[PDB]
């Protein structure tokens, strides 16, 4: 082991372009070192019309990004080493599935989206009837919530919350012409992914199994309604019940930071997908208080 | 409501393989109030046996005279507290400030503790092959016997594998044939690796058991207690099906060394308060030569799954 | 005419894996331009298989259209943590003892990069680098590919030199050139000590107005490996983000070679030789402004290596089985004392 | 296997005559009961690449797309023939699995026209596993010793078969001892080929025994047909007596009209109670191998891993 007879230094030209990319879907939480801070790997971001926030465009996620936020006392980012927010792509896992954290740098862990679930139930799970009703929106209020954006919204609405692929207004460059190809091709192989996360493709196995399928049979588009029926006449029985749960001593619940992240990602669809119409005509409540669960996480 | 609901069992009584359809003729044996009679009355349980005419292949199927489906104990109870006509006894109808604890409590049995008793029905091999497996024979028709197990006990591998349980054959016939010593003490390298493989998941499937009961029974006691609700028939079915399993003892025993025996013993007093009932309130029906599941209706339904 | 096999394809680091391959000569009546048609079914990756179709289609005694429809699924980078899926179609046009032939191409294609690596191997493909280019692309390449070749043999050659020159424009996107020298020499009686030496280069632009739009990990450069740079691992070369190869814009790759046949006399007159090695080179994110500067950082600090060995060649494959020991290297270069084994075809 | 098949076929080009083998004297007790039954739809598509190369590719619903290349070159130059089923010879065989870069290898030399030595290297990268053993055998007409040593656990060994006085009372014995374990090994086997006048048939009775271990093993083996056969081994135990009574009832068939060879193989057991039924079929370069298990303990009987097998080779 005396055979390299000589070593440089280590190699120090990096790709000014990569770090560019790298720039553009980084957010930054405000308010330690190079090893104490995480990044939030997230579908993508919205930003919020009433504050001016960068939010995640799903409810998972933003669920963790305000929880992070409250742990940690941060500040939301706007759409010297802080922490990051990162808008990734689903593959940037073995799991396909994008709630992940990426904490350190040289001794660099990485918590995939099941582990994350585990660490946000750990911390409700003393209290018996809060971890009833963190079960129910993250059962039934999430398995409409999917349905409605898999099945009922366009594809366009879909890759707008659930894609790092980028967006502009119109087709008038030869690149934005690929670049509307690229939603038209990998929209499904996105939405495949998506009901892997809750275990969804467990729970709904017939109607994850007709999307896998090439022409969409009537008996699997009848089959379908029925069970998109169901799921949502059950969370207007969800949401309704949840305007009575609403009222707070101090800090916000961990089931408080769910439903809001529910509510503020139902209202960002720009669709009628039912979910919305319901949210904005009935729960009015639920809209007023998930704006006063946010505005505590802003400056 | 005027429906037909589609269950598992056979000739008067559901099967134990379907928790769900235990407690919807637990369900419907207790609706003995004016107002629980309401949202009963004409629903015509029939014990078709075939999820075919399930909207997504899970047979508490209400068919409901539109060919509106709901599917599932949990949702089937939804909808008929849902259709309540408006204006105690062996069952309560929920007020309105207690709609969401108690739809919570049936999610929660319906998510946590039933994936536990399809693990005791599929995945307990004393279970699985002395009981769960030559129960289709009964239930399904001819050909169609050996298939439909072999589903659910995959599909209960998907639901509890994160929280539950050519060379090389050239090799060992070069070595084993070669030995004839090791060649018996192959087979005892791998009962005997999994001998201690599988207390190992049954102490990680009694701890997930021991958890979900308690997580239940602490949130249970936020309603009235002495009052029999939806939540609770979806519970006992759970029970039921465990504890009178072959492998059933050995759950009734650990059961007993966390929560006692005047508990345990008041849980299975009210199952067989619930078994020992009479099918008065049960109109039933026979499966018709649509809903029957033949060798012939079953190529006509497979052929409209792809047309 | 139908002719239905197997074969071993001999990969890109020692991975030999099979395939199951139709053909079709089609007969001279849906036609008058000969024409067969393939299709080559390999296994993919954990959820889909990779199929390639492809028609070759002779317009003129010397022209062959190639259109290969292909949908093929792989394992990438250094402990096949990165799952690449590549859908999409590439025509092809093929003109013409010495081997020298052009080939346009065009290619459009569909490609997914997915981090297959676990949580547990724990900075392994997982710095910012990696995370940033998982997801899916489209692309179209342009394509032009130049090959002299002279020597004698391909796999086993005793005499002539060889130079194939390969280009590629992603318009738009990036501009991507590589040369490749290669020059065999032998002096003894049967061709008993042969010498080879080749010469590897590359250069890679970003044509993306101001630096958006960077260029994808599998279409930079990588060094390093039992097919390349010799007593490296493979993607063991080059700037390295935490331990991932970030890959490069501009490299340079050299390698000498000595056989000398096993003097034993029985052992002789095969295909076995005696392998004598020197192996080297650089690779380089070149600050994409000027070519004065890039050629600055290729002549710098190369990473070189050293070793004996013995080696095959056969027509079908090469396996080599060296004991390698670097002389210089990087502090960060994933360095391979000792045995190392090789498999392929293309050796450099 | 194919390691085997290859080594079959090298002793019937050279006349090495492996009758006489202490691992061929229970035979037609391993082909008549002990064969295999397919758990899936499997397929197989075998090729040849070089002269002296060989390629294999399977799949199956539960396995996805594997492969091997083999490399075998025999100085004896009537080999293949015998691949379907004084000169020194020699074979040289080796095989890569390449999803599995799971390497395996044997060298064969005739040394003398009496005499035979035998490598048989096996190596796994992962399921880490390297095996080499070596066989030295010194056939004769009235015995076919066998010096065995391994790697395994440092496994020496030892073979015998001395052949007595168409009627042939064989007798055989073998002694292991796995010299890092100090664990010993021992047997003895009774063969006895006979024949007779009732159908047209040989028989084969075979006293075992195992002393170390007590297991008393009996088989009986009659060629009841013209085509069709008969095994009946009723197996034992001594100091926890225990025992066993399998069955194989093997039926042949040949066709015409490049010719069908039908093999229809029952195996019946009675500590287990299964019965394996199992169908092949071969043609030119086809073979299909239908085959099932049934296990009869109303519905008694519940058919446990049905499976098929096609597979063509050149």
């Amino acid at each position: 082991d005396t055979f390299p007879l000589q070593t440089y230094a280590a190699q120090t030209d990096k790709d000014e372009a990569v770090a560019l990319e790298i720039q553009r879907r980084s957010y930054t939480f405000t308010e330690l070192t190079v090893e104490g801070t995480y990044k939030l790997g997230v579908y993508n971001v919205f930003l919020e019309a009433n504050t001016g926030a960068a939010l995640a465009t799903d409810p998972w996620c933003l669920f963790v990004q305000l929880a992070l936020c409250q742990k940690n006392g941060l500040v939301l980012p706007t759409h010297t080493c802080n922490h990051e927010m990162l808008v990734l792509s689903r593959l940037s896992n073995p799991d396909e599935a994008l709630p992940i954290l990426v904490e350190g740098y040289k001794k660099r862990i990485i918590r995939s989206t099941v582990a994350i679930s585990e660490i946000m139930r750990s911390r409700i799970l003393d209290d018996a009837e809060q971890l009833m009703y963190y079960t129910l929106l993250d059962t039934v209020l999430y398995d409409c919530w999917i349905t409605q954006i898999i099945f009922c919204a366009s594809d366009a609405q879909f890759m707008e919350l659930y894609s790092c692929q980028k967006l502009s207004g119109s087709i008038v460059t030869p690149l934005d012409v690929e670049n509307s190809l690229l939603q038209k091709l990998s929209a499904k192989s996105l939405k495949i992914s998506l009901t892997k996360r809750n275990k969804f493709q467990f729970r709904h196995r017939e109607i994850v199994k007709s999307m896998q399928g090439v022409y969409h049979n009537h008996h699997n588009s009848v089959n379908q309604e029925q069970v998109l029926n169901v799921l949502f006449e059950n969370s207007k029985q969800v949401l309704l019940g949840l305007k009575d749960m609403l009222k707070s001593d101090g800090q916000p619940t961990y089931l408080h930071l769910k439903i809001a992240s529910y509510i503020l990602c139902i209202t960002n669809v720009k669709e009628p997908i039912k979910l919305k119409t319901f949210v904005e005509n009935e729960c009015k409540e639920l809209v007023q208080f998930a704006q006063d669960t946010l505005k505590n996480f802003v400056q | 409501v005027k429906g037909s609901v589609h269950l598992w069992g056979k000739d008067g009584k559901a099967s134990l393989i379907s928790v769900d359809s235990i407690a919807l003729v637990w369900f419907i044996k207790l609706c003995t109030s004016e107002e629980a009679k309401s949202m009963v009355a004409g629903l015509q349980i029939v014990f078709s046996n075939n999820t075919d005419l399930s909207s997504d292949g899970k047979l508490p199927v209400l068919i409901l005279d539109n060919g509106t489906k709901v599917s599932g104990y949990v949702n089937i109870v939804q909808f008929l507290h849902k259709n309540i006509c408006t204006s105690e006894e062996d069952l309560a109808i929920v007020r309105k400030k207690d709609r969401l604890l108690e739809y919570s409590l049936l999610n929660y049995v319906d998510v946590e503790i039933s994936r536990l008793t399809d693990y005791q029905l599929f995945l307990n091999t004393k279970n699985y092959n002395e009981y769960t497996k030559k129960l289709f024979s009964k239930l399904l028709y001819f050909p169609m016997w050996y298939n439909t197990p072999l589903q659910l006990r995959s599909q209960a591998r998907e639901n509890c594998e994160e929280i539950i349980g050519e060379s090389k054959a050239m090799e060992s016939a070069s070595q084993l044939a070669q030995s004839k010593t090791f060649k018996i003490a192959h087979k005892n390298k791998i009962k005997g690796k999994q001998e201690l493989q599988q207390v190992k998941y049954n102490l990680q499937f009694d701890n997930r058991l021991q958890s979900c009961v308690s997580n239940w029974l602490a949130a249970r006691k936020k309603l009235d207690d002495s009052v029999i609700l939806s939540s609770d028939l979806l519970f006992l079915a759970n029970l039921y099906v465990q504890l009178g399993l072959p492998d059933g003892n050995r759950i009734r025993s650990k059961l007993e060394q966390t929560f006692g025996s005047e508990l345990l013993n008041s849980m299975s007093n009210k199952i067989d308060d619930f078994v020992h009932r009479p099918s008065n309130n049960l109109e039933q029906r026979d499966p018709q030569f649509r809903e029957q599941g033949n060798v012939v209706m079953s190529l006509y339904n497979l052929a409209c799954k792809y047309i | 005419t139908f002719t239905a096999k197997t074969g071993t394809n001999f990969g890109n680091d020692n991975d030999a894996e099979a395939y199951l391959q139709f053909e079709k000569l089609i007969d001279k009546k849906y036609l008058k331009l000969p024409t067969r048609v393939n299709l080559e079914i390999l296994r993919g990756t954990k959820i889909h298989s990779s199929f390639l179709f492809n028609s070759y289609s002779s317009l003129s005694p010397q022209s062959i259209l190639n259109l290969k429809v292909f949908s093929q699924f792989y394992n990438w980078n250094t402990n096949k943590g990165l799952d690449i899926g590549q859908r999409g179609a590439r025509l092809s046009l093929r003109y013409e003892s010495p081997t020298l032939f052009h080939e346009w191409f065009l290619e459009t294609c569909w490609r997914s990069t997915k981090i297959c690596s676990q949580g547990t191997s724990a900075p392994y493909m997982y710095s910012g680098t990696m995370l940033s280019q998982a997801g899916d692309q489209l692309r179209t390449i342009l394509g032009h590919t130049f090959v002299l070749d002279k020597r004698d043999h391909i796999m086993c050659p005793t005499k002539g030199s060889m130079l194939k020159w390969s280009n590629e424009l992603s318009p738009g996107k990036h501009l991507k050139t590589q040369l490749e020298l290669n020059s065999v020499k032998s002096w003894m009686n049967d061709d008993f000590i042969t010498f080879s030496t080749t010469i590897k280069t590359g250069y890679l632009k970003n044509l993306s107005s101001q630096q958006s739009l960077p260029v994808h990990i599998c279409d930079k450069f990588q060094s390093g490996g039992p097919s390349d740079i010799r007593g490296f691992q493979t993607f063991g070369l080059g700037p390295r983000d935490l331990y991932d190869a970030v890959g490069g814009d501009a490299f340079v790759s050299y390698g000498l070679s000595v056989f000398s046949r096993l003097p034993w006399k029985k052992v002789e007159k095969s295909n076995f030789r005696l392998h004598w090695f020197f192996n080297g080179g650089k690779l380089v994110n070149h600050d994409n402004t000027s070519l004065g500067n890039c050629i600055g950082q290729l002549s710098k600090e190369h990473s070189t290596s050293t070793g004996i060995g013995l080696v095959l060649r056969h027509p079908m494959a090469r396996f080599e089985l060296n004991f390698t020991l670097p002389i210089t290297a990087h502090e960060n270069d994933l360095i391979r004392k000792g045995f190392q084994f090789g498999l392929g075809l293309a050796f450099l | 296997p194919y390691m085997d098949q290859v080594l079959r076929a090298f002793y019937q080009s050279t006349h090495w005559s492996t009758q006489n083998s202490y691992e061929d004297i229970t035979a037609t007790s391993r082909t008549l009961l002990d064969f295999r039954i397919p758990s899936a739809i499997h397929l197989q598509i075998s090729n040849k690449s070089t002269p002296n190369t060989f390629n294999s590719l399977d799949f199956s619903t539960r396995s996805r797309i594997n492969g091997s290349l083999s490399y075998l070159y025999s100085d004896a130059q009537q080999l293949e023939k015998f691949m379907r089923n004084f000169v020194k010879k020699s074979l040289y065989y080796g095989r890569m699995y390449y999803p599995s870069s799971d390497l395996e290898a044997m060298i064969i030399k005739r040394l003398s026209p009496q005499t035979q030595f035998m490598l048989k290297g096996v190596s796994s990268f992962k399921e880490s596993l390297n095996v080499l053993t070596c066989y030295f055998q010194r056939d004769s007409h009235r015995n076919l010793q066998e010096w065995i040593f391994s790697t395994s656990d440092l496994l020496c060994g030892y073979r015998v078969l001395h052949n007595f006085l168409n009627s042939s009372l064989s007798l055989g014995a073998e002694f292991w001892l796995g010299l890092v374990s100090l664990s010993p090994g021992c047997s003895t086997t009774l063969r006895y080929y006979t024949h007779s006048t009732n159908t047209g048939r040989p028989l084969t009775l075979t006293l075992s025994w195992n002393p170390l271990f007590g297991h008393i093993s009996s088989t009986y083996s009659a060629k009841t047909g013209t085509n069709s056969t008969f095994c009946a081994k009723y197996d034992f135990n001594l100091y926890s007596i225990e025992s066993n009574l399998s069955f194989g009832c093997e039926f042949w068939q040949k066709k015409h009209h490049s010719i069908f060879t039908s093999v229809w193989k029952l195996s019946t057991s009675l500590r287990d109670k299964t019965l394996k039924l199992l169908w092949e079929g071969k043609w030119r370069g086809f073979l299909i191998s239908a085959g099932t298990e049934l296990v009869f303990t109303n519905i008694p009987v519940f058919p446990a891993k049905f499976g098929i097998q096609f597979q063509y080779s050149t």
